[PDB]
RNA sequence: UUUUUGUUUGCUAAUGUAAAAGAGAAAUUAUAUAUGUACCGGUACAUAAAUAAUCCUAUCAC
RNA sequence: UUGGAUAAGGUGCCUAAAUAUUCGCUCAUGAGAUCCCAUAAAAGGUGUUGGUUCAUAUGAACUAGCCCUGAAAAUGGAUGGCGCUAAAGCGGAUUACCGAUACCAAGCCAUAAAAAGAAGAAAAAAUUUUUUUUUAGAAUCUUUUUAUGAGUAGAAAAUCGUGGGGU
RNA sequence: UAAAUAGUACCUGAAAUCGUUAAGAUGGAACGGAUUAAGAGAGAAAACAAGUAAAGAGGGGAAUAUUCUCUUCUUUAUUAAAAGAAACAUCAGUGAUUAAUUUAAUUUCAAUAAAGCAAUCCCCUGAAAUUGUUUUCACUUUCUCCCCGCACUAAUGUGGGGAAAACUGGCUUUAUUUCUUCAAUUAUUUUUUUUGCUGAGGAAUUUUAAAAUUAUUUGAAUUUUUCUUCUUAUAAUUUAAGUUGUUUCUAUACAGUACUUUCUUAACCCACUCGUCUUGAAAC
């Protein structure tokens, strides 16, 4: 057959809905999530990061340790370069 | 009549078809495999009451309102033959540069807006439009200078389309007349022409 | 007083360059005072070129260019234009308008 | 078409046959440009040739 | 520069000369490929009489045929016959080698052929 | 760049950076005429520049010296010279942008009643260190041979004379209508008066 | 030197722009400070510190 | 051929693009400015910047960046020139840019391969009837698809002409 | 004499070369390649006009030397349509752009207005008693105050020696986030603002199918409803199935200043005398 002009499969709607059969079901969805209200996140923000607390204190305890950890090695260092001075 | 593709809502228009090419084995085909085409649709900022300045015409500089839209894009303008001595000239949005001033928010100026949108319907693009034979009998005289162009100048007058319009925009002024002449800085606004002063920048100045 | 403009001038410049290779497709514009590329984006229009003639060419001594400006060129606010002919070189220097329509 | 994007997206039973049936990727020069083409990545100083992981779809994007 | 006239799309005007026909008179314009050794127009220098090659033909579709948007064809005596059917696609032009007479009577039934003439006042 | 002339007052200016503008604007077809090329200044010590320019008078085309490389000492010419050697004069364009240049030591007449710029991409204090070594161009002319410095300096202190007078006479000229446009302020509508205030006008 | 019509046998009227579209803008001077005012480079006081990021100047006929 | 976006390389002018940002060093009375590439050393410097080791903000000893000496050749001479010091020098970091007969998208040519082939009405203009254009079937061909496209010695094919000769 | 531009160098009479006239150019080479622009020549076969009525000249053939036909040019009026280009719009591809965007992840935070903690102490950090565990002191704001210099400053203040709480700052509580931030980056989606270039082909048994859109109807569904989805059946639209339409101009003319083209001049960029043997040619 003749070669016509290849639409473009990622922007021209038809051509993209006849290659994925799925895709005006999977924008559909994403319509719907995009078209929500606002007030639900402005009163779930804080209940989605007071509820991360025990993570943050985790993620504090962590790279606490890791810094005690190079502390020491800078401490460890420091003493051996003392011992070796004399 | 329209088609929601991701919804754009676009807006369908009937559309003919002229265009005549040889087909590739016998006869010929018409080109415009289509019917419909969607509709021009326009600029944010144009609508009925503004204010505008045509860019091109020989009428160049002269600031206008808006009147109304023919069903083509192209907008039909009215700087009052009275005030800016300016017909009626259908032209087009980005021909006509249009200001952020609308005629309506004057107070005095808000209470003829019913009558100025109900004198706008009647006109339309075949009232715009130049006749064929009107057009034939104004080349017949060009096969001495100052008779030509009276000729031309009253034969367009005779123009059995043109007086219709005349009597429009002759309604149109006398509407306009008063409350925009009481208004001295707005009236002057209307009259004086637009130009480019070398101390002030395109770019930087939004419109 | 009379005769208004209510369009910008430009100066016209070399082609679209590159040392010891010519390009002679595109035509490069200054204009009167934008400076930036940012701002020099704001015009996508189009271009006249006007010059004169020592005799009359089709009634009157005047016949012009039109053109495009396609795309700014480099950082300091100077511009591609593309027209319906390529300009002779005769024209480096002169004055060409860029028209406020579109 | 979406059968090949998970097949190619994970490492599933066909290759030999997607990878033989899909012709070479012609990809347009980068937006922006490359960093250096005579120098490492991992260098310090600029460069591009090596090991990207996870980083290839940045330069994909201006690839396309 | 490539000249576009309607649907016949030129590629290339200035019909080719030979190289250094400029400073000698002994070579005459018609061109020819140089052989040489170090002969410039071999190596294809920048900008220096480039030779011509395939890709300058034009299209097939669209080839041969004249501004008239047909096809010219060569007439000398009477040969009309095999004209009648295709004169929308075929124009004629009278062998120069043709008497007065004869280019008379040509013209006059072509005219009423209705089919056009390239040098229709030859030679009067 | 737009106008029909520039005239370009040369006090404390670098000479390559002066020239880089100035040759700039003159190969877009701009007309551009320098004043007061004694005042020129070179970044670098006076005995470094005698030094080089010393260098440059013994070059010498040893077959004829009128053929020669023309040196030169006015410092007017100096400018012209460089000016000329780093634009493309050597083709017809080139040759138009070096002749629509036109500079003349110390003050000429035709030039003092026209208003001077000065390129803020050149200035010395801009452009320099406070503590590392400068040169006035005027200088190394006399050094080199110019011998007509005094004289533009006496000019100079002569002109200055009538700059003052008649600057101290548009000052009180300015002064006066500035206050005959304050008074008359008043005498307009308020819709105008307002009009004007709001926008410091 | 002023006005109008023009420059659309080798000849016997006769035309060309490297750049009109407000082509507007006269203090000098020092940069780790200046300029004006009244006195004798110094004394005292104002002016200047995003300077053109400004000001002036155009449409109102007849 | 038409547009887009790049490579190396450059962004003071010549010369298309940054007097771009930002971080330090450099005063040269023969500064310095890209590999091939168009020379510079042993030794020094109480020039200046930063360090290390020791001694009671000081004394010494080292250490490495730039710079100075070492450093002299004949037509007048070259970082390419101009010139460049709050660099347009040095060594980075950063974005933005300009930059190809390379790359990408589209069109056309030719070659090679590939898929396939040994008989019917369309449209327009006048006013249902006339006119206006075609109604195609050539196998070393016709329609269509893709890819590629450099060349001396060298070989082959299709070709275009010249003196004659049958047809 | 047909020709004397066939006049005894006598059929034609090119080139190197030279002469005349005209036009143009001319600053140490000239000529050129590619792109033009201006001039000077030419040019109607697409560069608008088929037919329709009349009359002038012609012509033909069929009908049975008279009817009818087809007519081709000059004029008259009588009207088309179409072709190209420009502008606008639309679409598709193709980019450049100018404002964004749901939901997650990554020690982010920052405020709001009501309490408290702590004084060289607090969230941090710094120094000392087979690895983890614990401890000590030493850490900040000031427009607070004292003593010495008592005016010593870069200072509308100040050096040194000492006092002070705690507005500054830090931490633990409650309610809010639009008074104020919700950053930056990655994964998964979503649009948007201004516009440049291109428009190949023309589908008598795939320009069809479905693909989507609208408007019905069918049953159901779920993220839970005005772009929510999956078809039962219907009719068209096109985002499907490579650019189509509108208005002008060419232009109401038969050669022109317009239009296409040749030539000469200039203009920005580039370009070293060819052929040859040669590793190496423009070669001194």
């Amino acid at each position: 057959k003749k070669r016509l002009q290849n639409k473009n499969s990622l922007t021209n709607f038809a051509v993209r809905c006849r290659l994925n059969p799925a895709y005006k079901l999977l924008r559909s969805l994403a319509v719907l999530r995009m078209r929500k209200s606002i007030l639900e996140k402005s009163k779930n923000k804080k209940e989605k990061r007071v509820q991360k607390q025990i993570q943050k204190k985790e993620l504090q305890k962590i790279n606490h340790d890791y810094y005690k950890g190079v502390a020491k090695a800078v401490k460890k260092k420091k003493k051996r370069e003392e011992k070796k001075a004399k | 009549k329209h088609y929601n593709v991701k919804g754009k809502k676009k807006v369908l228009v009937p559309v003919n078809a002229k265009k005549t090419i040889n087909k590739k084995y016998f006869g010929r085909k018409v080109a415009s495999k289509k019917k419909y085409v969607v509709q021009r649709k326009l600029r944010k900022s144009i609508e009925v009451g503004k204010v505008a300045i045509i860019l091109t015409g020989k009428h160049m500089g002269k600031r206008c309102i808006i009147t109304k839209i023919l069903n083509s894009g192209l907008l039909a303008v009215v700087g009052p033959y009275e005030i800016n001595g300016v017909p009626l000239k259908r032209v087009d949005s980005r021909y006509l540069v249009v200001t952020s001033t609308n005629i309506f928010n004057f107070e005095n100026i808000a209470k003829l807006k019913d009558d100025f949108l109900n004198y706008a319907q009647d006109i339309d693009d075949d009232s715009f439009i130049k006749t064929l034979e009107i057009k034939k009998k104004q080349k017949k005289l060009l096969k001495f200078m100052n008779n030509v162009i009276d000729k031309i100048k009253e034969i367009r007058k005779e123009d059995p389309k043109v007086q219709k319009l005349e009597g429009i925009q002759k309604d149109i002024g006398s509407l306009l007349k008063p409350e925009i002449l009481k208004n001295k800085v707005f009236a002057h606004y209307l009259k004086s022409k637009f130009t480019l002063r070398n101390d002030m920048v395109l770019h930087k100045m939004k419109f | 007083l009379q005769a208004v403009r209510l369009y910008e001038k430009g100066v016209i410049l070399g082609y679209k360059r590159s040392q010891r290779n010519q390009d002679p497709n595109f035509t490069l514009i200054s204009i009167k005072n934008v400076n930036t590329k940012k701002h020099a984006q704001f015009y996508v229009k189009r271009v006249a070129y006007v010059y004169r003639t020592t005799k009359h060419h089709d009634g009157v001594k005047i016949k012009c260019i039109w053109g495009k400006v396609c795309r700014t060129h480099g950082n300091s606010g100077v511009i591609r234009a593309k027209f319906k002919t390529h300009i002779p070189p005769k024209a480096f220097g002169d004055r060409v308008r860029i028209l406020m329509y579109p | 078409i979406e059968d090949m994007v998970y097949q190619l997206y994970t490492c599933g039973p066909v290759f030999k046959k997607v990878n033989n049936f899909l012709w070479a990727f012609k990809l347009k020069p980068p937006r922006k440009g490359f960093k250096a083409k005579r120098h490492a990545f991992n260098e310090p100083r600029p460069g591009d040739w090596g090991n990207r992981e996870a980083h290839i779809n940045e330069l994909i994007n201006r690839m396309i | 520069a490539v000249k576009k006239v309607g649907k016949i799309i030129k590629k290339r005007t200035k019909k080719f000369t030979r190289f250094q026909s400029n400073r000698f008179m002994r070579v005459k314009p018609a061109w020819r490929k140089p052989r040489g050794i170090d002969c410039r127009v071999r190596r294809r220098y920048k900008g220096t009489n480039l030779m011509p090659s395939i890709g300058y033909g034009s299209n097939k579709k669209t080839k041969f045929l004249l501004p008239n948007n047909k096809y010219k064809y060569v007439v000398k005596n009477k040969e009309m016959e095999p004209l009648i059917m295709n004169h929308t696609k075929y124009c004629v032009q009278i062998a120069h080698n043709v008497s007065s007479k004869k280019r008379k009577q040509i013209i006059e039934r072509a005219k009423q052929m209705n089919v056009s003439v390239i040098n229709a006042k030859a030679r009067l | 760049m737009y106008k029909k002339e520039y005239v370009i007052d040369c006090k404390g200016h670098l000479l390559g950076r002066l020239a880089s503008l100035i040759a700039k604007e003159l190969l877009n077809g701009q007309r551009i005429v320098a004043v007061r090329c004694e005042d020129i200044n070179i970044s670098g010590s006076l005995y470094r520049n005698k030094l080089k320019y010393q260098e440059f008078l013994r070059l010498r085309t040893n077959t004829n010296p009128k053929k020669g490389p023309l040196h030169l000492r006015e410092p007017s010419k100096i400018l012209w010279r460089c000016v000329r050697g780093m634009l493309p004069h050597k083709t017809y364009k080139g040759q138009l942008a070096l002749k629509k240049l036109k500079v003349c030591v110390g003050m000429p007449y035709p030039y003092d009643k026209k208003k001077k710029y000065v390129l803020p991409s050149a200035l010395r204090a801009f452009r320099l260190k406070k503590h590392r070594r400068y040169c006035r161009l005027g200088t190394l002319s006399s050094r080199v041979g110019w011998n007509y410095d005094t004289l533009v300096k006496k000019n100079e202190v002569l002109r200055k004379q009538v700059s003052k007078a008649y600057y101290k006479k548009k000052v009180n000229n300015l002064n006066e209508k500035k206050e005959i446009k304050t008074e008359a302020l008043n005498l307009i509508n308020p819709e105008q008066r307002q009009v004007l205030e709001n926008f410091g006008y």
